[PDB]
């Protein structure tokens, strides 16, 4: 239900300790929670919005030079003086021409010359900064009701959406039939603002960090500035041409729009047209589930004769999904759904739409379950008129251990120490893991910055070669945490 | 110009795709490759000067690929 | 490129009537976007059947559809006098355009 | 609970620019799309309207690609249908349609239950 | 003197008529008649498909996208031959002569 | 080489290797730019629509 | 992109001042120093790797200045 068919989804179960669990969720993925009760929910972060931005610095992109004036003076007598050097719209440069009697001054030396032209901008590029307050995520919560035609739809108001701010609180979600779920979200430490700048071309906008945005070779201008004429770094958008030793001239230096669309590689695009809608990053959510009902508890079992109305089809991650329809009487009831092996003894393989339900009519209902890694029967009824359905699930024996390992390592490569916040109070394992991971990410962060796709691989191979030829058991520490790790981060970078 | 400093190693990379992932991941290697195929003799001279320094094979190959990668 | 449902069908009140639409591999035979409508002559037509077989709220659980390849159907059990309307069809393509059916007039007498 | 109403037009001339609006109520307008389908009297439902959103994009129909333009306004919570270069066969009934936009703002995949609630339709004539 | 243009690059362009087309996951690759037109730019990729996308079979279906590439600023690179290349040299003596 | 008003003097093999869409010396309803991929970029966010 | 391969060492030199000399004559030497003083840890760790790989001081300084040069 809104989770199915979307790739890179993931499962969490275990609400141990109290009645909570830690989940972290990005904008691309969506998270399915499970328990021994407490019906399976689907969480997805759909918006990130910055409400009130304040501009930081306005850069120029396309300029023009009008009122080209120049002035020269005979050699060994000072510098030329010109009234347009006073006003700072005009860009200036001193150079040396050679003069004589043909140049009409005498003394046959190398005179001085100035040139001036006013710097009019006609295309801006403004960056904006936002506080870590006054920003408003939107997370949507969809229970596995198994409702008719509500599966994997990014459309549809089948689930509740709540808006969470750092000025907000425990944020109950009154979603009907199932009770009320509360979320202790941590939105301040989500994507690390007070570094991001939100620069903006004509109709596009990006998300770069502060120390990259400030030191650009474009002529800049501060944010609190009306009458935007006093451009400050004007000499990086003009060229002073003194080809021979004759008089010199000024030129404008084109448009750096497509030049800076080259410069904005590796910087995730956001959508600043109407509202500062981000669609990147994550946030960490503490999820308390003490007040979830089950919506199907205190219903009797079923009479029989179900009917499949849409053929089953496994997804990725090996979870089938079937739509069945009830034919019979006593319509609010459970569904006798179970996956058994051959020869009908063991009930192996679990459900994801746990406690399925027939509701209010003969409306078809969706059931998701996880079969075992071979052939297995599916039993969707009681004994007069069941529905035995064969199913073969490919692989799924040892490849989901290496596949789960690659999902965990990819999560530890994208997320930092926040990747350890995907489980519930390890104590001697989880807190120690993110402590060592945050000091190692601190050391690794104070290196490798500015280093691209290639050079992480290159000096990774260098560190492996220094390891493989060293002695005194520094070789193992010179491979296992630096060499192959920086090669893996060399491959899994620039998403 | 401003078309340099291409915002590559800055942290900040999420699960979402960036502005030119898969169109900026290989432009450096293609540029160096067409540069070598247009300018061979500096790579021959880089092999010669890389060989005479570096009293082992590893730093000969290392100084060779670095001297190749410095020149555009 | 359109849909080829017939001109007009009729039957006795109580039996089953079938209204089929033959489509190409880009509008019907590939995707599960096919919706049904009925149009009274002094009324704007309302949505009558969802994606292939699913049903809107309201209507009384007797309008069953199917897709048997490149053909999408609308089987109506239990004909009544309130079912005299222009039954049109619709589908969403892979190109991004919505196509529609030709048009069937259903009478009971 | 969801109501869509239109603006009545009386009569036009061939070669003019007919215009019909759509006042929307019962929902937030910036999160649902708006379509415009037409039906000649006793004929086929011909799709004209294009996929709108909070930004207001288009998806050009094959038959009516370079003769019709649609606009909207969020501040009045309406959508505007303007067909120009009117010929003789352009007289028909003009319908509206509701569809639910994807939650990321950008709308490409339609809702499974597309075309839920429609307007009553206002007829136009050319002569 | 006689320049003949060799090749002209584009500087600033414009994209109109954006069309796209997707297809079911196991059912091969999509195709458009705009794809064979040389004034349209295309690149295959793939999306996620399922019952919410009105598809079935829950996989990764291919997708194409088109755009009519239109230029509006050119850079004509002309070239000349070594003939009709006309220099000009002034000759002047040291005539002791005013100005 | 020629811009709108400015003009340069570059050599051939540098001019032929610039990644930028091109078309031969006779335009005549050109519409046939060769390496068009160097001046567009196709975004596929989230493995959703592109 | 097009703003790389900047048409520098291709012969064709004359007495006339080119399109960009004294503007492009020092752009790499400024952006490298800016990059160093805003990314120091790679220069310290590159000094560690350069001190490790290399026997005599000349190839240590050489591998240091090349590894500093190859990074953007
Ligand atoms: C710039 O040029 C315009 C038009 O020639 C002129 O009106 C204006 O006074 C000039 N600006 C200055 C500061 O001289
Ligand atoms: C693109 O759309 C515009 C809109 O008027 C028009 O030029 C024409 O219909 C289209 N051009 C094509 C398909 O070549």
């Amino acid at each position: 239900m809104r989770c199915i068919g979307i790739s890179n989804r993931d499962f969490v179960e275990g609400v141990s300790g109290g009645s909570w669990v830690d989940i972290v969720l990005e904008h691309g993925s969506c998270v399915t929670t499970m328990a021994k009760n407490k019906p399976t929910l689907d969480f997805e972060l759909i918006e990130t919005e910055a409400k009130q931005p304040a501009t930081l610095r306005k850069y120029c992109i396309e300029a023009k030079l009008t009122n080209t004036t120049t002035d020269s003076r005979c050699p060994t007598q000072g510098e030329p003086s010109l009234n347009e050097e006073q006003d700072k719209r005009f860009v200036c440069k001193h150079s040396m021409v050679d003069r004589g009697w043909g140049n009409g001054c005498g003394l046959f030396g190398k005179g001085g010359i100035v040139t001036c032209a006013m710097f009019t901008c006609k295309k801006n590029m403004k960056g904006k900064v936002v506080q870590p307050e006054n920003l408003e995520y939107t997370i949507v919560i969809t229970p596995h009701s198994g409702e008719e035609h509500a599966v994997g739809n990014d459309t549809g108001k089948h689930g509740k959406e709540i808006k969470i701010t750092p000025q907000s609180s425990i944020t109950e979600a009154e979603l009907t039939g199932y009770g009320t779920v509360t979320m202790e979200c941590s939105p301040r430490t989500g994507l690390d603002f007070n570094e991001m700048v939100l620069l903006q071309m004509e109709n596009k906008a990006w998300l770069v960090h502060r120390q990259w945005f400030l030191d650009l070779p474009l002529p800049w201008l501060p944010g609190a500035d009306t009458q935007g004429s006093n451009w400050i770094q004007k000499e990086t958008l003009v060229t002073f041409k003194n080809p021979h030793a004759k008089k010199q001239d000024v030129v404008v230096l084109g448009s750096q729009e497509g030049a800076m669309h080259t410069a904005l590689t590796g910087a995730t695009e956001i959508q600043m047209s109407s509202g500062n809608l981000l669609f990147t990053g994550h946030l960490k959510c503490r999820l308390r589930m003490d007040k979830l009902q089950l919506k199907g508890m205190s219903y009797s079992m079923c009479t029989g004769k179900f009917k499949v109305v849409k053929e089953i089809a496994e997804t990725q991650h090996g979870t089938i999904v079937i739509r069945v329809q009830y034919e019979g009487d006593g319509s609010p009831c459970k569904i006798p759904f179970e996956i058994m092996d051959l020869e009908k003894r063991h009930v192996l393989g679990r459900l994801i739409t746990v406690n399925p339900i027939v509701t209010e009519k003969d409306s078809p209902v969706n059931i998701e379950a996880e079969p075992p890694f071979g052939d297995s029967y599916i039993i969707i009824g009681v004994e007069p008129g069941q529905l035995k359905l064969n199913w073969f699930k490919k692989g799924s024996s040892i490849g989901q251990m290496i596949e789960t390992t690659m999902r965990g390592a990819k999560r530890m490569a994208i997320l930092g120490d926040t990747a350890w916040d995907f489980g519930s109070l390890g104590g001697v394992f989880t807190s120690i893991g993110k402590a060592l991971h945050q000091v190692f990410g601190a050391i690794y962060g104070a290196a490798f910055s500015g280093v691209s796709w290639i050079m992480k691989i290159l000096i990774g191979v260098i560190i492996t070669w220094i390891g493989m030829n060293s002695r005194s058991t520094s070789l193992s520490v010179s491979l296992v945490l630096v060499g192959v790790v920086t090669l893996y981060l060399g491959v899994m970078v620039q998403a | 110009s401003v078309a340099l400093v291409p915002h590559v190693g800055m942290g900040l990379e999420t699960r979402t795709e960036t502005w030119m992932s898969s169109e900026g991941a290989w432009k450096h290697a293609q540029r160096i490759e067409t540069w070598i195929l247009r300018h061979p003799g500096f790579t021959i001279m880089a092999a010669i000067l890389a060989y005479t320094i570096g009293t082992t094979h590893f730093q000969r190959a290392l100084i060779f690929i670095l001297l190749t990668a410095v020149a555009p | 490129s359109a849909l080829t449902q017939p001109a007009s069908v009729s039957g006795s009140p109580g039996q089953s009537i079938t209204i089929s639409c033959t489509g190409t591999s880009s509008d019907v035979g590939g995707f599960n976007y096919v919706s049904w409508f009925q149009q009274h002559p002094g009324k704007a037509p309302k949505l009558m059947l969802y994606d292939v077989t699913s049903r809107p709220s309201g209507v009384s659980s007797r309008f069953s559809g199917s897709k048997s390849g490149n053909t999408a159907s609308l089987t109506i059990s239990g004909l009544q006098a309130e079912d005299e309307a222009d039954y049109y069809c619709s589908s969403h393509t892979s190109r991004g355009t919505w196509v529609f059916g030709g048009g069937t007039k259903l009478t009971v007498l | 609970e969801v109501q869509l109403v239109e603006s009545g037009a009386e009569v036009k001339k061939p070669g003019a620019s007919v215009k019909v609006s759509c006042k929307a109520s019962g929902y937030t307008f910036t999160s649902y799309a708006m379509h415009w389908v037409r039906q000649a009297p006793g004929q086929r439902l011909e799709w004209m309207g294009w996929i709108n959103a909070g930004n207001g994009n288009t998806k050009y129909s094959q038959k009516f690609q370079d003769r019709v333009t649609i606009t909207r306004d969020t501040s009045a919570s309406t959508a505007y249908m303007e067909l120009s270069s009117l010929r003789s066969e352009d007289t028909a009934i003009y319908y509206c349609a509701r569809d639910k936009v994807d939650d990321y703002g950008d709308y490409w995949f339609p809702t499974l239950w597309y075309f839920d609630y429609w307007g009553q339709g206002t007829l136009v004539t050319v002569s």
